[PDB]
């Protein structure tokens, strides 16, 4: 079965292993022994003879060289099925939340094909997410790739926990959180709000979300393989179920950051600005397995960081090649106050199309962009010079754009420790209406204080009369 | 049953034959070095044991790395690697017309197997300058930015440059979407072939793009060739060089073919992954030197055939997006030195209000009234003389810097005409109409008739033109010019439509 | 101009006394000098500068 062979050389992730007599293909996990944890590494380059060049996926420290390591012959297993519900696991397989092991059936293995372009869903219904920025500008699509990009500390966090707290009470379908290279700290919060909630549940077997966990203490080799473990969890769930599963993966730009980690250490040469080759090629993969299907749908809202705030970067502009509603979770809106700080023109969604979202929608989005970028011109214009340079016309598009821009700003419940306000869930139609009478120029009366942090727009006319009522 | 069971048991000859060879070295990360074949020539289809093919390239005296079609768990170290006999090759017919074929012949979209008859190379020589003869057909593309400022001429490559999200994509099926009309009429000059290269895209994109040509009634001029993110490298490498061997197929036999290369830059990262896998030194923003050539051969397979030569014509229109806008990258700076048209989409403009956002100055058409209609030719070249003078005017009279009737008049015609230019996405009009209505935007008629007010304009206009007047359409397009007669008439139809409109 | 506020309030002013004497008077025709209060004054009282 297994197939003995000897650590020769150790660094990291990056361990050759001698195989002179069963050495094992590509994508393989074989275990070292004479651990006190199981030490899979994953078989990669063959390179001379004897030569596989495995990534090691946990405590490195302790290999010496010439080590018996056993190759059990497969990719990597782990447990899938409904006893994974409620149920935390990392890459290996392995429950680290200390309540025993997976009593599943069946094992599916961390690495496969895309479904191929045969059978591929081509409908798009429109996920409100009660959201006015999103629901207005992008809105998202149920059965789509969601993408939240943004650099550090913009609000990509809250912005999950907002989709999770609004849109996965809606879905009976099965969800799978995928935590790859962030905060240990945020993964036990989760995890508790996910006990609290109600949406995991330790005494029965009817809970809601699976979580995969593979945080930022982690060695490269790990966090190069959680974004594959929390999405085969979850393409079980779509293939051999059949549900319609939602899939929450933080932070992609681990994924790579941790591809470009191993690769500095397996010896390729150094593409652009620091990267890997396979840049394209390996998130590709990764990619491309995340995809709704005939046999089921997958809503995969997923944050990708991006690093010091660079959009060229190769990481996040392949990544804005693979996707379907972009979100620029901005923070020079956040210098400006507007939390989240979506920049909502460098946001698009594929589904903004007049024969789909209809008519009323699409004016009023392309309306609200219309005005934004107006300002943005007249912003260059009045940081130079002023605001009393401009026209009637211009005043009046730049008092409308800062009311919009104010208007496109939210309170949401996750985040009601930094606010005051409580969470608001703004409907679709009340969106359409706030933004379009705003757009149509009927408040050209009320300040621009009383349209921040506000919700509907009933609300924005109650926060003016009361401004006006407290300074009466 | 019976058939399959027939068709399984003759088609395979296993007629063995004694073959060249080599095991395998380092199999890393797509790539193979292979020792032994001794024989094999450059760039040549090989065959791993598995069943999978891959390319030999880098010829070295130790050995010859084969870079795999796809994935890297089938093969091991040790392993024979048969030489197919043969260079990389693709099998061209007019039976591949409406089906998806994956990069190397292989119809992945569920609709049984492609009739191919007649393989061809894939890395052919492009014509020299005599079986090569000038630009001469309108392409037309629908779009009246387009074919009024930037016309595209059957014989000819032409970019569609800009930044991500920009309607680029959209711009290029626009121009796939006109030509139904010229497909299911009468003239075979008229009609199309076109071929769309996806490359590096993801597959529910390029599945949405089958369902767009699909509803819209594309798929016999269309050949959807998509090498997708999960493909290989060389998949991704190699698609173009497929879509561009069928253009050529079409072009030789004498048919008006067309390519659009979809995210060609996915072209050049993949060939940098495969060029800094196989150990070739990096040049600039790591990739490699012969990028330029790479695209060079790609886009140089494509100018009008002689009329000794068949007269089929190919029309390369690759599609590239650059990084904030940056043209000064290595890839942009190659791909506008090879080609000559192109069409630059700033994107400030998409959020300003045009569709599609040509943002303009920058692009341009070398052909110019070469490729156009006698009557757009007649009509629009005041027009962007016109619009040169407007931005000029507006940069340096942002503020009020000299207001005359004559600034005044510059800036409202050229409002005027650029509110022309919006157009709504995946309609494309023919020529007939543009000339319609850019003769009802430049010779007068529309300069004091408030800008907000032009699409409601276009609206009203186009059902008027379309309701009762479709023989004078037909007299203006199959008559060439614009005659004086229909001139007036048009001057006459304009004048009582701007009554209809302060109606 | 390229002067602050000068003309905003001087606008604003013209107009406040329009409208107020939009009521219960009549000929509000009117006298005004320089570029910038007719520019500013295209729209609203054009017929009556
Ligand atoms: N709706 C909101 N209201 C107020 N503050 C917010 C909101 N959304 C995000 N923030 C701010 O953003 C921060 C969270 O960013 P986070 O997404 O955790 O960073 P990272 O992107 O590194 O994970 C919080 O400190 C909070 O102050
Ligand atoms: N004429 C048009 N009218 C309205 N929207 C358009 C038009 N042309 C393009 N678009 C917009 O462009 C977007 C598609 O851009 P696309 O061509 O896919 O760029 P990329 O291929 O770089 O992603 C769509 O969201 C669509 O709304
Ligand atoms: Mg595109």
């Amino acid at each position: 079965g297994g197939a003995t062979g000897r650590i020769v050389a150790v660094i990291g992730a990056v361990v050759d292993v001698q195989f002179d007599e069963g050495l094992p293909p590509i994508l393989n996990a074989l275990e070292v022994q004479g651990r006190e944890t199981r030490l899979v590494l994953e078989v990669a380059q063959h390179l001379g003879e004897s030569t596989v060049r495995t990534i090691a996926m946990d405590g490195t420290e302790g290999l010496v060289r010439g080590q018996k390591v056993l190759d059990s012959g497969a990719p990597i297993r782990i447990p899938v099925g409904p006893e994974t519900l409620g149920r935390i696991m990392n890459v290996i397989g392995e429950p680290i939340d200390e309540r025993g092991p997976i009593k599943t059936k069946q094992f599916a293995a961390i690495h496969a094909e895309a479904p191929e372009f045969v059978e591929m869903s081509v409908e798009q219904e429109i996920l409100v997410t009660g959201i006015k920025v999103v629901d207005l500008l992008a809105p998202y699509a149920k059965g789509g790739k969601i993408g939240l990009f943004g650099g550090a500390g913009v609000g990509k966090t809250v912005l999950i926990m907002e989709l999770i707290n609004n849109v996965a009470k809606a879905h009976g379908g099965y969800s799978v959180f995928a935590g790859v290279g962030e905060r240990t700290r945020e993964g036990n919060d989760l995890y508790h709000e996910m006990i609290e909630s109600g949406v995991i549940n330790l005494k029965d077997a009817t809970s809601k979300v699976a979580l995969v966990y593979g945080q930022m203490n982690e060695p490269p080799g790990a966090r190069a393989r959680v974004a594959l473990t929390g999405l085969t969890v979850a393409e079980y769930f779509r293939d051999q179920e059949g549900q319609d599963v939602l899939l929450f993966i933080d932070n992609i730009f681990r994924f790579t950051q941790a591809g470009s980690e191993v690769s500095a250490l397996l010896g390729r040469i150094p593409s652009a600005v620091g990267y890997q080759p396979t840049l394209a090629t390996d998130m590709g993969t990764m990619q491309e397995r995340i995809t709704t299907t005939k046999k089921g749908s997958i809503t995969s809202v997923q944050a990708i960081y991006v690093p010091a705030d660079d959009l060229t970067d190769p990481a996040p502009a392949t990544t804005f090649a693979h996707l379907d509603a972009t979100t620029v979770l901005s923070r020079a809106i956040a210098e400006l106050g507007i939390y989240p700080a979506v920049d909502p023109l460098d946001s698009t969604s594929r589904i903004m199309d007049p024969n789909i979202v209809g008519s009323e929608h699409y004016d009023v989005a392309r309306g609200v962009q219309k005005i934004l970028q107006d300002y943005k011109s007249l912003q260059d214009i009045i940081a130079i010079l002023g605001m009393d340079e401009l026209s009637e016309e211009d005043k009046l598009t730049v008092s409308r754009a800062r009311k919009i821009q104010r208007f496109l700003s939210q309170p949401f419940q996750v985040a009601e420790v930094f606010t005051g306000h409580l969470g608001k869930l703004v409907p679709l139609k009340e969106t359409i209406k706030g933004f379009q009478q705003i757009l149509a120029g009927e408040f050209d009366h009320l300040p621009e204080q009383a349209f921040y942090m506000v919700g509907p727009i009933e609300e924005a006319v109650a926060k003016a009369d009361k401004l006006a009522e407290e300074h009466s | 049953v019976s058939s399959i069971l027939e068709e399984r048991i003759l088609g395979a000859d296993t007629s063995v034959d004694l073959e060249e060879t080599g095991r395998v070295l380092s199999i890393g990360d797509g790539i193979a070095r292979v020792h032994g074949l001794r024989n094999v020539q450059a760039e040549e289809m090989v065959e791993f044991s598995s069943g999978l093919k891959g390319m030999s390239l880098n010829l070295e005296p130790d050995n010859v790395g084969v870079v795999v079609f796809g994935n890297d768990k089938l093969i091991k170290e040790g392993d024979i690697v048969k030489r197919t006999g043969a260079i990389v090759d693709v099998p061209v017919g007019e039976e591949l017309l409406g089906r998806v074929v994956d990069a190397l012949g292989n119809a992945i979209d569920g609709k049984g197997p492609i009739g191919s008859k007649a393989r061809r190379r894939v890395g052919l020589k492009a014509p020299g300058i005599i079986p090569r003869i000038s630009v001469r057909e309108p392409m037309q593309t629908g779009i009246k930015a387009v074919d009024s400022l930037v016309p595209i001429g059957r014989g000819q490559r032409e970019l569609i440059i800009g930044d991500r999200q920009t309607g680029k994509t959209s711009i290029a099926i626009d121009t796939i979407i006109n030509q139904k009309r010229f497909n299911d009429g009468t003239d075979e000059k008229k009609k199309l072939y076109c071929i769309y290269v996806a490359i590096g895209q993801k597959r529910s994109t390029v599945a949405q793009l089958v369902k767009r040509l699909t509803d819209a009634d594309a798929m016999k001029y269309t050949i959807v060739v998509s090498a997708t993110a999960s493909d290989a490298a060389p998949l991704q490498y190699l698609a173009p060089y497929s879509g561009c061997s069928m253009g050529e197929y079409f072009r030789d036999n004498g048919k008006h073919a067309l390519i659009i290369y979809d995210d060609l830059s996915k072209q050049a990262v993949a060939y940098r992954q495969m060029s800094l896998l196989l150990r070739r030194p990096p040049g600039r923003e790591a990739y490699p030197g012969d990028v330029f050539y790479l695209h060079s051969r790609l886009l140089e397979r494509a100018a009008k055939m002689n009329d000794a030569f068949g007269g089929g014509s190919l029309t390369a229109l690759p599609v590239i997006e650059t990084q904030a806008g940056d043209v000064s990258a290595y890839i942009p700076t190659n791909v506008i030195s090879i080609t000559d048209g192109q069409i630059f989409l700033e994107t400030e403009l998409f959020y300003k209000g045009i569709r599609p956002a040509i943002n303009v100055g920058l692009s341009v058409s070398r052909v110019g009234s070469a490729a156009q209609t006698r009557a757009m030719k007649q009509v629009a070249g005041t027009m962007k003389l016109e619009l040169a003078q407007y931005r000029e005017v507006a940069a340096f009279a942002q503020f009020g810097s000299d207001l005359d009737a004559a600034t005044q008049q510059l800036l409202s015609r050229g409002v005027r005409l650029t509110e022309l230019l919006k157009q709504g996405q995946y309609s494309p009009m023919a020529i007939e109409e543009q000339v319609a209505v850019i003769y009802a935007g430049v010779r007068g008629y529309l300069d004091k008739l408030e800008p907000s007010k032009i699409t409601k304009f276009e609206n009203a206009f186009l059902s008027h033109v379309i309701s009762q007047h479709q023989t004078l359409l037909g007299k203006i397009r199959t008559d060439g010019k614009i005659s004086e007669e229909a001139d007036a008439k048009l001057k006459e139809i304009v004048t009582n439509f701007l009554a209809g409109f302060e109606a | 101009g390229l002067c602050g506020a000068i003309h905003s309030s001087v606008a604003k002013q013209m107009k406040s006394e329009a409208a107020n004497l939009a009521a219960a008077g009549k000929e509000v025709k009117i006298i005004g000098v320089g570029d910038k209060i007719r520019s500013i004054l295209h729209r609203t009282h054009s017929d009556q500068f």
